[PDB]
């Protein structure tokens, strides 16, 4: 419809959210599931090495 | 699997270490038996031949 300077304030909000999420949000997540997979895999690897 | 592997390794090591020692010791026993038998029977034969 009608364009307005709302185009700019939301451009501030978007970059702020992106910076904060990129820094703090993502790195802590996805660690736990990877730890689960690595635990299963390394337990299997160690048990099979001892089996050999 | 780790527990079974360590237990089996210790069991087989102990068993082989015992059995090989037993075999070699009884081989020494057999050698000594043969030596004693020969040593006795030599003089037994000589004592027969002199009476002959």
């Amino acid at each position: 419809m009608n364009l307005n300077a709302t185009i700019l304030g939301q451009a501030i909000a978007f970059v702020l959210f992106v910076l904060f999420a990129m820094k703090y949000v993502w790195p802590p997540l996805m660690a736990a599931i990877e730890k689960r997979q690595k635990e299963i895999a390394d337990g299997l690897a160690s048990a099979e090495r001892a089996h050999k | 699997d780790l527990d079974l592997a360590k237990a089996s390794a210790t069991d087989q090591l102990k068993k082989a270490k015992a059995e090989a020692q037993v075999i070699i010791e009884q081989a020494n026993k057999r050698r000594s038996q043969i030596l004693d038998e020969a040593k006795a029977e030599a003089e037994q034969e000589r004592t027969k031949i002199v009476a002959q």
